[PDB]
């Protein structure tokens, strides 16, 4: 449930992790890892 | 705090004062002739006594630095498009007029720069301007192409100091800009302070003026401020030595001598004024007590020893901190000018007399 | 700082007598340039004697 | 009685408060020293995250209220600015000096005596370092530079990859060497443009034999690669010509308006044609380029890059031999562009780096430049890599400028402590104690190194001190001066043979700055804190 | 850290562990120590502490100061506890224990910061303390003569040394003689309740006196008391635990009569009961009557008619002291008042002391009790005088138990430091550093003495160290002469058990503080 | 009761420190009291026409692209609000949102600010509860949803009851257009996706310099 | 110096102290005010006063007696 009101239905790892807001900075590091993996090759987000 | 660096600072301050005055026929020192420049970084051991001037402004004409046999010129007009004092406009009603406007602006700027260059000038200082553009990019480019250092944003209040140091005469219009109104210098370079900033140094001036600049360095800002204050204290001491050239011992010797002699003077008097003068002497006896304190010595024993030694005839007997006791201080090289103790005594007595003539307080 | 004038003028003393002593230190700095602590100490001791 | 609108602290209270503040600052960064040190990870209460080991960065990000702690913070900043290494070491040394000096003061030793002793100890330590502990790099070759870079990068996120990172750093530094007047080869670090981009692993970081730009071509019609580039560096926007404030167009005959409007763009057309007629292939400008001039470049099949940063453009112009042109105006009042104003390079491309593109100017002629593209796992790791890389570059610059190095791993501190302890007996009576305390305080660095490794600090430092005492007593055992600490095994080791080196300037500047800060703080014995 | 939806401990639990919390504990102990730092030595200074109610307690005793401080730090309470322990077991040295413990902790703080295992420090302290105690027991001075004059002089010197740190130090010889006499008049157990401490406002310190007998304040005289004679020259005292007044026979008693004759008989029976008690007391030959329970106005007038003295509601401990001094027995019944249970004193008198009336029982030749009557200008003055006299009395009692003394002024501790350093110089070296730190920490008291006196502690300490090293055992700090002197020859004597207990308690506190590594504070419940 | 001409001497002088003690506190309090008074009371007393481009603006407004999407600054202290509005450069606009948890008309506003923050990095969108500021009872009860706008240290936005001209289903496009109608949103700037970053610090450049 | 006009405060909150000037001034003002109030009710042609009790009872009396006038007034 997007905070702007939309709904995102997916099993892609990058979108799911991007839509989540976290406070612990280690979680932020992991989310940035997901984003980097998505941008570099476009697959293997959940795997990484 | 600079007691450790005194071995460097004290000759520097003495030289600085002796540089800006005539050793004979001088009755005062204008300390505004000794400009203090504070630059963060380094240690106080890096303090310098540059005899030219130091400008914190950066060189606009990047790519050219360290000119030798410089002919510095100081200008007070602007190197930009023409602009009269009264409000002006240029009306264009033809494309040829547009082309001519651009061409004529270029030609005017080029003529200005060529007239500056024809005089042999190679360093240009430009006074700061607000209403009009002090230095257009076109003029800067032309100056660069003619191998001239350009240094803009010179403060108005620094013009007198710069002219007295370098020897340049300010030029407020291009018509009067001639060779005779230039300043000759041996070297004018920009030096970086090991990553702590860039200073512009003009060292070596034909017919140098009576000004010096002291560059203060330190690890942090607080010690630099304190070093500046201490250097100013040394300069003020030398100035006090310039006028009323008299010297007395330090170490609390004048205070204890005052206490003893004024005690005798009070004993020669009678009435309530005898008590008042006795109190005055006892009050003057406080500085030797404070000096004996703060040093680990016993204040009472040290003060009594001072009084006894001065009664014996030792006028120069004072508190010695190096040997942890009392001894002659003229052999400890602890001396101060007379117009320090005299001034302090006179001003303190005047202030006390003023305060004693007060008997009420009214809010407002 | 160790300068007497700087110490005195850097703190708001709020008392009229203290303000006049601050002005005294400033004047001593103007005429002499040092002894700013000594002059204030002398004035304080003089007034302390004036008490008795 | 005072009637001062504020708070006053006097005597041992303010001294102890200052010492506590300095000790707190030291203890903040004490855990990030040495190869067994570990990084910190700050949050800037808006979600921003900064993972770092650099002491200067940590102390700069933190907000500090106590004045003495501030003094240590700008000490760290100054040590970073003047040297670029040993920031944590100098902070720790200053705080330990302050603590021991305050203990001496509490023992009813006058602070001025402590200050004099500290000054004498600092001078003698610098003299002893310069006379006994220096190692010349002339007889070492490239190995000393490599080992210095590796030592600098230990304790950083690039420590294990030192075998590759040190080679890259040394090549980058040697690529930008220049000898100035008076024949002193200066190495202008900060001319190596560090570019970060997440993506491939650390080992895929590239050292560019040229220059790297973080900008792309302005139009998609232009070619993305030119083989023999003739770079034209400009410092003015290429847009429609607009009259200045002092020029105003007033039309009384309508027949001239079209000519005016046409000239408004034909002026820039003519400027572009003049620039291009010289054979220029790559045009870099600090200002902007509108669509018309972009199309003009497109038709010529030439590069055009807008909004180029001034420093990057200056570096490119210096490397390629081009001259920055803020305007087209010769000394004849005309508008011309000489062909000699063009730089050259062996290739200019727009490569793709993790779904993004950047421009590489490969193998510029008339000067060799360098740039490093760091590839990490995310932004934080790239930032820490960049900070560590800058530290290594500064260390290599210091080593190459002044050819003296000293062994690392706390060998210098132990030797200084032994020498100063033996030397304090020959100066004064109370400054003797001050110099002894200075010597004892100098031992904090090996102690922190050992503690961070979870090893027996007491025994290890005792063995180090015994080795250095034997070195300083027996004339024929002078090879033991290099015995430092090996943190991996927790045993003393000859660091000179091992390959642990530091610039001498690091130790000298750290000692001087720490002594000055300790003297500055030790002067305070009374604090007035006025109400705001 | 993660939210962990169901947290382990109760919310608000505070935990601290590792080296930082131990360093914090050491710092807290230092803070506690510096509160009583300036109270040590003949140049000591008193401290004023005001509680919430506004009452001020001026004191020089370290234990009192620490008790009045509301310490809540778990590590810092150990110093207060060991101060209380030293006060309880010995009664003197309540500041030395705190100074020694804090100095031990400060000296071993650097090694704690280097990651040294605390068990090694604890073992080093145990070894050093055992060695120091053995050395003290070996070198303590004792006399195998048991001379009464020598014993009295030794006790007087010990009392003077104990008293030469308080505001009564000007009259320390006077008060030491008084204390020694009072203690020697105790019989065999040296009970403190057998020494009375009376504080009367007004008058100088030299006006304070010790009564070889018992004395107490006049207690709520009834009507007719001023008609009784206030001086006797060989009275017999009738110590009673009896209510001598007209009252109901019993709480549950009830009288039922149906004739006016029986009514009059009952009234006369009550009066005759009271008069029978009074006549039984009077016929015993006693002249002074003391009762723990009240004595009514009827009895007061009855005794005044017979030229007798009566005083009811006498405090129980005052009655016990009177019994011990005069040699009678407290009687709950007056049916058998034989000469055995009647006290006897040479002189009884009621005199005025500072606006109050006090009853004096002097001339008792077999008294096993005393009564100090202290004078001063303020209530805190009498309280501090009483505290100082309590310290002196405890010291004198301990010296009575065993007359083994060591020189004061830090001489014993400098000797111990030299011995411990010499011992530590012959061991492998991990323990050597800690034992040397202990020996250096033992130097705190002479340094504190010099600092309080305004000396230069470093020069005096160097001179003391050289003197002890080159030969000489009892060289301490001579406060008056700004120098060092043989404190044994200067009669600065101190019972050995004082230093023994000080070292033992300080070592125990330091070991306990060092051992702890984690501090957990469960949240306060019912703050209210 | 006479002698009213007291002309007090030193009482106020002798208590000058204690008088300043609470005078400075009162000045600090009335600082935020006057800052808030400028908002309270005064406004509390009371087919191109169909936006063809609204949809397409909505789709390419979903261009977070970079790292995460961040959140509006939450202010939990009135002094925090005062010393952040007092500080910071006055060139760029500061927008403040007032809200109370639970009341409708809030989540849509927060989403609109979140979407607009990406569009305009210059703006300083932030939100704060009315409880901490010290709003009046009426303002808390029926004036909570308001877009406070500050620029240059003075009020530029005078908007309360934003739902009246926006409803409860307004999107970021609606709020952006409504604000641009009054010319308060700073104009957009051309932006490109950097790799991640280039710069590290700014100091003495010491660029390349070829010398003989 | 003075008990009240000293840098350290020696009083409880609410305690006061009036030195020679203020003590004499207050004493004279109070005494003169009492004298002027009770006077004008003196001699054959003196007049009376109205005493309104401010309490709940609001008792009312008119008197020429000086003692009764001075009794029923709240005097500080
Ligand atoms: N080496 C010294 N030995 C003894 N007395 C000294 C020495 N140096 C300075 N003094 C004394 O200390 C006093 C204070 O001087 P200083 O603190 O420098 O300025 P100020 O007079 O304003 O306090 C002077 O009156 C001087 O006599
Ligand atoms: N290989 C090594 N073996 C032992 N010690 C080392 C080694 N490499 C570095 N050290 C030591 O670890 C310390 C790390 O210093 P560092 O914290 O990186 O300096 P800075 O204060 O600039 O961060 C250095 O003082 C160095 O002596
Ligand atoms: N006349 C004296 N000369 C030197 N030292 C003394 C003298 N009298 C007492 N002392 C020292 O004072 C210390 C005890 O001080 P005091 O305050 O009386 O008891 P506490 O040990 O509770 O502080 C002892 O260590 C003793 O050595
Ligand atoms: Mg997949
Ligand atoms: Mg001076
Ligand atoms: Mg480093
Ligand atoms: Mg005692």
């Amino acid at each position: 449930l997007d905070p702007m009101g939309g709904i995102v239905m997916t099993n892609d790892g990058n979108a799911i992790l991007r839509e989540i807001q976290v406070q612990h900075p280690a979680a932020k590091s992991m989310i940035e890892i997901s984003r980097t993996q998505d941008e570099e090759v476009g697959d293997g987000t959940t795997s990484v | 705090v600079v007691s450790q660096y005194s071995s460097l600072l004290s000759p520097m301050s003495v030289n600085a004062v002796m540089k800006v005055i005539d050793p004979a026929t001088a009755t005062s020192v204008d300390l505004r002739d000794i400009k203090i420049v504070k630059k963060l970084g380094g240690t106080i051991d890096d303090c310098e006594l540059v005899e030219g001037l130091v400008l914190t402004q950066k060189v606009s004409n990047s790519g050219i630095t360290r000119v030798e046999k410089a002919k510095i010129g100081l200008i007070q007009f602007c190197l930009s498009a023409p602009k009269t004092d009264m409000d002006n406009q240029i009306v264009v009603s033809d494309y040829a007029q547009m082309d001519r406007v651009l061409r004529e602006e270029r030609a005017y700027i080029l003529n200005l720069v060529k007239q500056i260059k024809k005089t042999g000038c190679n360093v240009l200082l430009i006074q700061k301007s607000i209403l009009r553009d002090a230095l257009s990019d076109l003029a800067l480019h032309f100056l660069n192409k003619m191998k001239i250092m350009v240094i803009k944003d010179i403060e108005r209040e620094d013009i007198e100091f710069i002219c007295k140091t370098i020897g340049t005469k300010p030029v407020a219009h291009i018509d009067q800009f001639t060779a005779d109104m230039l300043g000759s210098a041996e070297l004018a370079e920009e030096v970086n302070l090991n990553g702590s900033g860039k200073l512009l140094k003009i060292t070596g001036c034909a017919s140098p003026g009576k000004t010096v600049t002291i560059v203060v360095r330190g690890s942090n800002k607080l010690v630099i401020e304190e070093a500046e204050r201490s250097i100013h204290d040394a300069l003020c001491v030398i100035r006090c030595l310039v006028k009323k050239r008299a010297l007395i011992a330090g170490g609390g010797a004048p205070e204890i001598e005052l206490a003893l002699r004024l005690t005798e003077y009070s004993r020669t008097l009678s009435g309530m004024e005898s008590y008042c003068v006795r109190a005055f002497a006892d009050a003057m006896e406080v500085i030797p007590s404070t000096l004996a304190e703060n040093a680990g010595l016993n204040p009472i024993s040290t003060v009594t020893e001072l009084r006894n030694r001065h009664a014996q005839g030792e006028k120069t007997a004072g508190i010695n901190v190096r040997k942890g006791g009392i001894s002659n201080i003229l052999e400890e090289l602890v001396v101060q000018p007379l117009l320090v103790s005299v001034s302090a005594l006179t001003l303190a007595t005047e202030t006390v007399r003023s305060i004693l003539k007060i008997d009420d307080v009214v809010n407002t | 700082t160790n300068d007497g004038a700087t110490i005195l003028k850097q703190m708001q003393v709020l008392h009229p007598a203290a303000r006049m002593l601050v002005e005294l230190s400033k004047a001593q700095d103007i005429e002499a340039g040092d002894g700013t602590t000594s002059v204030v100490i002398i004035a304080g001791s003089l007034l302390d004697s004036c008490t008795k | 009685p005072l009637s001062v609108f504020g708070d006053r602290s006097t005597g041992e209270t303010i001294r102890s408060q200052n010492v506590m503040a300095a000790a707190s600052i030291a203890n903040i960064v004490k855990s990030s020293l040495g190869p067994v040190g570990l990084d910190k990870m700050l949050v800037d209460d808006i979600g921003d995250v900064t993972i770092t080991n650099d002491g200067a960065t940590i102390l700069k990000l933190l907000e500090v209220e106590h004045p003495a702690a501030k003094v240590l913070c700008e000490l760290a900043d100054l040590q970073d600015k003047e040297v670029g290494d040993g920031t944590t070491s100098v902070v720790i040394i200053a705080a330990e000096l302050l603590k021991n000096a305050d203990e001496l003061v509490k023992q009813k030793i006058h602070p001025t005596s402590v200050i004099s002793g500290y000054r004498l100890a600092c001078k003698e330590a610098v003299r002893y370092i310069n006379e006994n502990l220096i190692v010349n790099t002339d007889e070492l070759g490239r190995d000393c530079l490599i080992n210095a870079a590796k030592t600098s990068m230990s304790s950083k996120i690039i420590g294990i990859n030192g075998d590759f990172f040190a080679n890259m750093v040394v090549d980058a530094v040697l690529a930008i060497k220049y000898t100035d007047i008076r024949g002193q080869p200066r190495y202008p670090v900060n001319s190596v443009n560090i570019l970060k981009a997440h993506g491939r692993s650390q080992m895929e970081s590239m050292l560019i034999s040229g220059y790297a730009l973080n900008c792309v071509v302005g139009s998609q019609g232009m070619p993305k690669r030119i083989v023999n580039a003739k770079i034209a560096c400009l410092d003015f926007s290429l847009q429609k010509t607009k009259m200045k404030l002092g020029v105003q167009v007033v039309i009384t005959d309508p027949e001239k308006l079209d000519q005016i409007r046409q000239r408004e763009s034909d002026i820039t057309k003519e400027r572009i044609q003049k620039i291009l007629a010289t054979g220029a292939n790559v045009i870099l400008t600090t200002g902007g380029i509108d669509d018309m001039c972009l199309k003009y470049f497109v038709e010529a099949g030439a590069m055009a890059v807008r909004r180029v940063l001034k420093r990057d453009l200056k570096r490119i112009a210096k490397a390629s031999g081009a001259t920055i042109l803020s305007t087209l105006a010769n000394l004849e009042g005309e508008e011309t562009f000489e062909a000699a104003m063009l730089g050259q390079a062996e290739e200019v491309v727009q490569e793709r780096i993790c779904d993004d593109e950047l421009i590489l100017i490969k193998n510029t002629k008339a000067r060799t430049s360098a740039s490093i593209i760091l590839r990490g796992a995310n932004d934080f790791m790239c930032d820490e890599m960049e900070r560590s890389l800058h530290d290594a570059l500064c260390v290599v610059k210091r080593v190459l400028e002044s050819k003296s190095v000293v062994p690392g791993g706390g060998a210098v501190e132990a030797a200084l402590s032994i020498y100063l302890e033996n030397y304090a007996t020959s100066m004064g009576s109370r400054e003797q104690l001050a110099i002894a305390e200075f010597a004892r305080s100098l031992l904090v660095i090996p102690n922190t190194l050992a503690v961070n490794a979870a090893q027996d600090s007491t025994d290890l430092v005792a063995k180090l001190r015994a080795f250095h005492n034997e070195a300083q007593v027996n004339p024929e055992r002078k090879n033991l001066k290099w015995i430092g600490l090996d943190l991996s095994n927790g045993k003393p080791r000859d660091n000179k043979q091992a390959g642990v080196f530091e610039p001498t300037i690091v130790k000298v500047k750290s000692l001087k700055f720490a002594t000055e800060a300790a003297i500055t703080i030790l002067r305070i014995d009374d604090l007035i804190k006025l109400h705001p | 850290m993660m939210p962990t939806p169901v947290i382990l401990l109760k919310e608000g639990t505070d935990s601290s562990q590792g080296i930082p919390q131990l360093v914090s504990n050491i710092s807290a102990c230092q803070v506690i120590a510096e509160a009583v730092r300036t109270t040590l030595g003949p140049r000591g200074m008193d401290k004023l502490i005001v509680d919430g109610r506004g009452k001020a307690t001026i004191s020089n005793d370290g234990a009192t100061i620490l008790k009045l401080l509301d310490v809540v730090h778990p590590a810092a309470k150990t110093l207060v506890d060991i101060a209380k322990s030293q006060d309880a077991e010995v009664g003197d040295g309540t500041t030395s224990v705190t100074l020694l413990a804090a100095e031990f902790l400060k000296q071993v703080k650097p090694y704690v910061e280097e990651g040294l295992h605390p068990q090694i420090i604890i073992r080093a302290f145990r070894t050093a303390t055992q060695l120091a105690v053995n050395k003290i027991k070996e070198i303590a001075v004792t006399v195998k003569k048991a001379d009464k004059v020598e014993q009295r002089k030794l006790l007087e010197k010990c009392a003077m040394t104990a008293l030469s740190s308080k505001l009564i130090s000007q009259q320390k010889a006077f008060f030491a003689k008084m204390v020694v006499d009072a203690v020697m008049m105790l019989d065999d157990l040296l009970q403190l309740k057998m020494i009375g401490i009376k504080k009367v406002q007004g008058g100088a310190l030299e006006d304070s006196q010790l009564v070889a007998g018992v004395a107490f304040k006049k207690t709520f005289s009834y009507a007719g008391f001023e008609m009784q004679p206030k001086k006797y020259h060989n009275p017999k005292i009738a110590l009673l635990n009896v209510e001598l007044e007209l009252k109901a026979e019993k709480d549950n008693a009830e009288i039922r009569v149906h004739t006016v004759e029986d009514y009059q008989a009952i009234v006369d029976a009550e009066w005759n009961i009271l008069y029978d008690k009074l006549e039984k007391i009077h016929h015993s030959g006693a002249k002074v009557v003391l009762s723990k329970l009240p004595i009514g106005d009827v009895a007061t007038q009855y005794f005044a008619d017979r030229d007798m003295f009566c005083a009811g509601r006498v405090p129980e401990e005052d009655l016990k002291r009177t019994m011990m001094a005069c040699g009678g027995s407290i009687q709950t019944s007056v049916n058998a008042l034989s000469a055995d249970v009647l006290g006897r004193c040479q002189v009884f008198e009621e005199t005025q002391i500072g606006g109050e009336r006090y009853n004096f029982f002097t001339g008792c030749p077999k008294a096993k009790t005393c009564t100090f009557i202290l004078r001063g200008g303020a209530e805190q003055f009498m309280e501090e005088t009483e505290r100082s006299l309590h310290d002196a009395i405890m010291i004198v009692r301990r010296a009575i138990k065993n007359d083994s003394v060591v020189a004061g002024g830090g001489a014993i501790e400098m000797e111990l430091s030299k011995y411990l350093r010499d011992y530590s110089r012959t061991i492998p070296g991990k323990q050597q550093l800690l034992i040397g730190a202990y020996a250096k920490a033992l130097e705190i008291i002479p340094r504190q003495l010099c600092d309080n006196a305004g000396f230069d502690a470093t020069n005096i300490l160097n001179k003391l160290r050289a003197r002890h090293a080159q030969g000489g055992t009892w060289y301490g700090v001579d406060i008056n002469n700004e120098d060092i002197a043989d404190n044994f020859e200067a009669f600065v004597w101190e019972p050995a058990m004082v230093r023994i207990n000080a070292l033992t308690a300080a070592s125990e506190a330091a070991c306990l503080i060092v051992s702890v590594d984690e501090t957990i504070k469960n949240p306060r419940s019912t703050v209210d | 009761l006479a002698g009213e001409g007291i002309s007090v001497n030193t009482g106020p002088k002798g208590v000058i420190n204690d008088w300043r003690r609470f005078k400075q506190l009162e000045t600090e309090q009335r600082e935020e009291q006057c800052r808030e008074m400028e908002r309270l009371i005064k406004k509390l007393s009371m087919f191109l026409q169909q936006y063809r481009k609204q949809r397409m603006e909505e789709m390419r407004q979903q261009l977070h692209k970079g790292p995460q999407f961040k959140q509006v600054f939450e202010i939990s202290s009135g002094e925090g609000f005062l010393d952040m509005i007092d500080k910071e450069q006055k060139s760029i606009v500061i927008m403040v949102h007032i809200y109370e948890d639970g009341i409708p008309g809030t989540e849509a506003m927060n989403g609109c600010m979140i979407c607009l923050a990406a569009e305009y990095p210059a703006v300083k969108f932030c939100k704060v509860k009315s409880s901490v500021i010290g709003a009046s009872s009426q303002f808390t009860r029926n004036a909570l949803p308001a877009l406070l706008i500050y620029k240059g240290g003075e009020l530029i936005g005078n908007f309360v009851r934003v739902t009246d001209q926006l409803g409860d289903d307004f999107f970021a496009v609606d709020l952006e257009a409504f604000l641009q109608e009054f010319g308060l949103l700073p104009e957009k700037e051309v932006l490109v996706l950097t790799s991640v970053r280039n710069s590290a610090t700014c100091h003495s450049e010491d660029s390349d310099l070829e010398i003989d | 110096a003075s008990l009240s006009l000293a840098p350290v405060n020696i009083f409880k909150a609410g305690a006061d102290e009036e030195r020679a000037e203020t003590a004499r001034l207050t004493s004279f003002i109070g005494a003169i005010a009492i004298g002027d109030l009770v006077k004008s009710t003196l001699g054959p042609k003196g007049m009376d006063k109205i005493l309104l009790s401010s309490g709940r009872d609001a008792s009312l009396m008119v008197t020429n007696d000086g003692a009764t006038i001075l009794k029923n007034i709240g005097v500080d």
